RNA sequence: UCCCCCGUGCCCAUAGCGGCGUGGAACCACCCGUUCCCAUUCCGAACACGGAAGUGAAACGCGCCAGCGCCGAUGGUACUGGGCGGGCGACCGCCUGGGAGAGUAGGUCGGUGCGGGGG
RNA sequence: AGAGCGCAAGGGUAGAAGGGGGCCUGACUGCGAGGCCUGCAAGCCGAGCAGGGGCGAAAGCCGGGCCUAGUGAACCGGUGGU
RNA sequence: UAGCUGGUUCUCCCCGAAAUGACUUUAGGGUCAGCCUCAGGCGCUGACUGGGGCCUGUAGAGCACUGAUAGGGCUAGGGGGCCCACCAGCCUACCAAACCCUGUCAAACUCCGAAGGGUCCCAGGUGGAGCCUGGGAGUGAGGGCGCGAGCGAUAACGUCCGCGUCCGAGCGCGGGAACAACCGAGACCGCCAGCUAAGGCCCCCAAGUCUGGGCUAAGUGGUAAAGGAUGUGGCGCCGCGAAGACAGCCAGGAGGUUGGCUUAGAAGCAGCCAUCCUUUAAAGAGUGCGUAAUAGCUCACUGGUCGAGUGGCGCCGCGCCGAAAAUGA
């Protein structure tokens, strides 16, 4: 499964794969033809918490950050075969809140 | 056989795939020439083959008819031919192998295949067995 | 790049067009004609193609 | 008989070709289903026919189980 | 059996044939060598030699190879050799087909039978050194309308089958004369 | 600089069917529970949520083997731009340039990008 | 992928175009770069723009059905508006 | 009125077609397009060619889909038999789905797939090339031939499409006896010049009764097949041979056995099967003719005669039979 996938790449640039673990929280700015990912903002295996959900709209600020001072901003967003509700929520969810 | 109605007339270009090998049986029959086949032409050296040795061995024939064989009634030009009269034939071209007895003296064979020779419309050789297959 | 001496001896009359034009991009009018043209990859293929026509000479 | 019947010619296919200069719209092929899947800078339309988005050059990228596809490297 | 070759090159193809050389090939796991043989010699040669038994090529180097043809091209249009493969041996096991020498009187014979035969040689793993002129095989009980398989051959010491064991191996058919042909040209 | 992992793109089966073995502290999955977000036309099987024990069986990652799948030269043919010849015809042959399919030897239980965790 | 994709056949397709549920009406008006096909006429594709609106968090999709058949110049007249 | 037929008058000079497509109460007529020619513009863009990229599904081959398909194995089902209704089990030189193997076929089947062609870019390419605008036509029955397909009957100077060519319009010239389109060759005119092309080089008839090496004795040549035959020549293979070969010749060619069964009668010699031993230098559980059936003649075998070769097989070339038509060959 990954027609989701599929539909963004051909979208334009700047894919953002939020993989999330089962306690984990990774985010990766990817683009496309060429595959080479920007800001790397990880969750569980970089420094945060132990808080899923508060992790992941920390881990969202992160990526804001560290993107902004590279000077990017389209928000292409990867859902990564998950549903928009919970954990991947609050990922774009503060990244884009600032 | 099963299908459908008509089809093509078709050349009959180079001998290639229309030639093979003694497959089976001792013996063999060889066309020389290119040419289809009639069903009836096939019927004429099967019965003349077993029926000249009585109680033979094996007879196998490796061609078969399939190509439905067009005809006109002896009129004009409204579309295509009914065909079927003569029934169907082969691809028969040189090299090919359409008879081959087995389980058989040298003589009842080499007697059987000549006389299957003239029921069949192309001139014709007999080739004996070789080893000629493929193998090391 | 040497030269190439063609001579035209058999008549075009009866072959295909290409070939025709062939000869009119090597320049070559009437029967027994002299033409020496340079050994050019083009010019080669050709003289080439109606090679059966001309007689062709290395100068 | 009834059977002298058939619906005239499509003249479908390939109608451009790699290596060639296109505007911007032009059909580069058209085609009866997905024989060809679209790219960079290549849009489709219902009849699944294939034209540039951008100015180019076309180009063929095959990649097996995907399949053929075709895009325009844009350039001026 | 010994077999004079040489060294091929240049030597064009069809116009090599003319002359009364058969083209061909030697090679192996590392080898590989235009080479070519004589029409004549080659025949009445492999005329026994077939494809069961081993043949030295001696080339012109003085080289002794243990080859056998892996494969021929038989040429359509009244048969006759066209090319010819010549796998050199070493010591690591190799497949081929190994003859069949069927012997007894079946049953099928007795009450009036036919020699039906199918597999007139099997492929097989062996070793180089094992060369099997042939094999026995036990064909005797075999009565009408039964078969031989696979599964039931008399395997020698060092061999296996490289076959699926299943395989049938021949057969005892009837004959067909005037029941039938009286009976098919109504019943049809 | 180098090795094992998590993500994710490239080559599009020489990367898979399979049989065996390895890995758990770290990563990953399974596992506990169903109050809250949310949900199964019925089920917390999955989708979702708050997370300790246990495991590494499942699944995945890494290696080994060629029984199947897969890739498969070399040599020689079949056919054929162009030139030419023979038959009554069905057709056949020669010069030049080109040249598979099949089959045989053989080859394969993958290679490679960038970002990130650990030594 | 040998099924399904309303109906013929073909090319295509589960990395959806196939089956289900939610909301809902782009089965829009005003346009149209540049093209395929083409004797003429006709047919066919269409980015992007404006107004405005649907679904979605959003990137975005929607100018009717996976697609190629389901049709008729002109004239003469009907009905409603401008 | 005549979309029909017939006629259409002086001369020289350049170029020079069509007999296709689309629609047509259209088919022997038209409209637009294509092909011809002028006039004015544009100037390496033309035909053809070298190199490079891309597209495609034929020849061929193949059996991975769709189908056909010969033989075997395995095997669900149907039929018959052993057997009994408590309904299974077993056999089944039977019909036979599915699966495997052996082996094949296909325009509307394709795992595979050339030569080639189409197209864009780069370069040669100055030609009665090409592009643009406008005046003017005619053409819209085409035919042979070669190649690839359909229809036909793998018939037709047949027909209908494609690629190319010639006649058309080059029934001007040479060859082919004569003959639009087969081979040569593209005619501005003149010459009592020379070389050549095809095809020819004894005479009618221009040129070698030329040279070397073979094949054929049929007038093949001077052109017809399946099939048939110690016609003649050349290459390769195997058997017998001076320890005595092939043919003919001299004798024998025997017993059980009148081989078993069978049969009005088979006795090696109407029909089916089995499928030895003795003597010997040799005679086979027996080849042909005969006979109601035996008797009788014969071969292989052995020996002597005899004395140098002999038989079979395959392949390459030329030739023979097969071969009967109408005014004169
Ligand atoms: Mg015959
Ligand atoms: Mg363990
Ligand atoms: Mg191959
Ligand atoms: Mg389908
Ligand atoms: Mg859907
Ligand atoms: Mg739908
Ligand atoms: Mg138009
Ligand atoms: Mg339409
Ligand atoms: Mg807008
Ligand atoms: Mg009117
Ligand atoms: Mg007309
Ligand atoms: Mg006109
Ligand atoms: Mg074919
Ligand atoms: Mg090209
Ligand atoms: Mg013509
Ligand atoms: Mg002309
Ligand atoms: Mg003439
Ligand atoms: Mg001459
Ligand atoms: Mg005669």
């Amino acid at each position: 499964k990954f027609r989701v996938r599929n539909r963004i790449k051909r979208t334009g640039r700047l894919r953002l794969s939020v993989f999330r673990s089962l306690k984990h929280i990774y985010a990766q700015i990817i683009d496309d033809e060429k595959g080479v990912t920007l800001v790397s903002a990880s969750s569980l295996a970089l420094k945060l918490k132990g808080n899923k959900t508060e992790v992941a709209r920390q881990v969202g600020r992160a990526l804001a950050e560290k993107a902004l001072a590279l000077g990017i901003k389209q928000v292409a967003f990867d859902r990564g075969p998950y549903k928009y509700h919970g954990r991947v929520k609050a990922l774009a969810e503060g990244a884009r809140e600032g | 056989r099963m299908k459908y109605r008509k089809q093509q007339r078709g050349r009959l270009k180079g001998a290639t795939k229309g030639g093979d090998y003694v497959a089976f049986g001792d013996f063999g029959l060889v066309a020389l020439e290119p040419a289809w086949i009639t069903a009836q032409q096939i019927e004429a050296a099967r019965v003349a083959m077993v029926r000249h040795f009585r109680r033979g061995g094996k007879i196998f024939i490796r061609i078969f008819p399939d190509k439905p064989y067009t005809k006109k009634p002896l009129e004009v030009r409204m579309g295509k031919g009914k065909g079927n009269v003569e029934g169907y034939v082969a691809v028969v071209k040189p090299g090919r192998v359409m008879f081959e007895v087995a389980g058989v003296t040298e003589e009842q064979a080499m007697e059987a295949l000549r006389i299957a020779g003239h029921k069949l419309p192309i001139k014709t050789k007999i080739v004996r067995r070789d080893a000629y297959d493929e193998a090391q | 790049m040497p030269r190439l001496k063609v001579k035209l001896v058999k008549s075009p009359i009866g072959y295909p067009k290409d070939q025709k034009a062939a000869l009119k991009a090597l320049g070559l009018r009437r029967l027994q004609q002299e033409r020496v043209l340079e050994d050019t990859p083009a010019i080669r293929g050709n003289v080439e193609k109606v090679a059966h026509l001309v007689r062709v000479e290395v100068v | 008989t009834k059977n002298g019947r058939d619906s005239q010619a499509k003249r479908l296919g390939v109608k451009r070709y790699e290596g060639q200069v296109v505007r911007a719209g032009n059909i580069l092929v058209r085609q009866r289903g997905t024989r060809f899947k679209p790219g960079k800078n290549v849009g489709m339309g219902r009849d699944f026919t294939l034209f540039a988005l951008v100015d180019g050059v076309v180009e063929f990228q095959d990649r097996g189980r995907l399949g053929r596809y075709v895009h325009v490297r844009p350039l001026a | 059996y010994r077999l004079k070759a040489y060294y091929r090159e240049g030597e064009k193809p069809s116009a090599l044939r003319r002359a009364g050389k058969l083209p061909g090939v030697m090679y192996n796991r590392h080898l590989n060598r235009k080479v070519y043989v004589d029409l004549v010699e080659f025949d009445k040669v492999f005329r026994q030699a077939s494809i069961h038994h081993v043949i030295v090529l001696e080339l012109p180097d003085g080289q002794s190879l243990p080859t056998l043809v892996r494969q021929v091209n038989l040429d359509k249009r009244r048969r006759r050799p066209e090319h010819v493969d010549f796998f050199v041996l070493s010591d690591e096991p190799v497949e081929m087909y190994v003859p069949l020498r069927f012997v007894g009187t079946p049953a099928g014979v007795r009450a009036g039978g036919v020699l039906q035969e199918i597999h007139r040689d099997i492929l097989v793993k062996v070793s180089p050194r094992n060369i099997p002129e042939f094999i026995e095989v036990d064909v005797s009980g075999l009565e009408i309308g039964d078969s031989l398989h696979a599964s039931d051959l008399k395997l020698p010491p060092g061999v296996e089958l490289a076959v699926s064991p299943e395989e049938t191996i021949a057969a005892v058919v009837p004959p067909e004369d005037v029941e039938k042909l009286a009976e098919e040209a109504a019943a049809e």
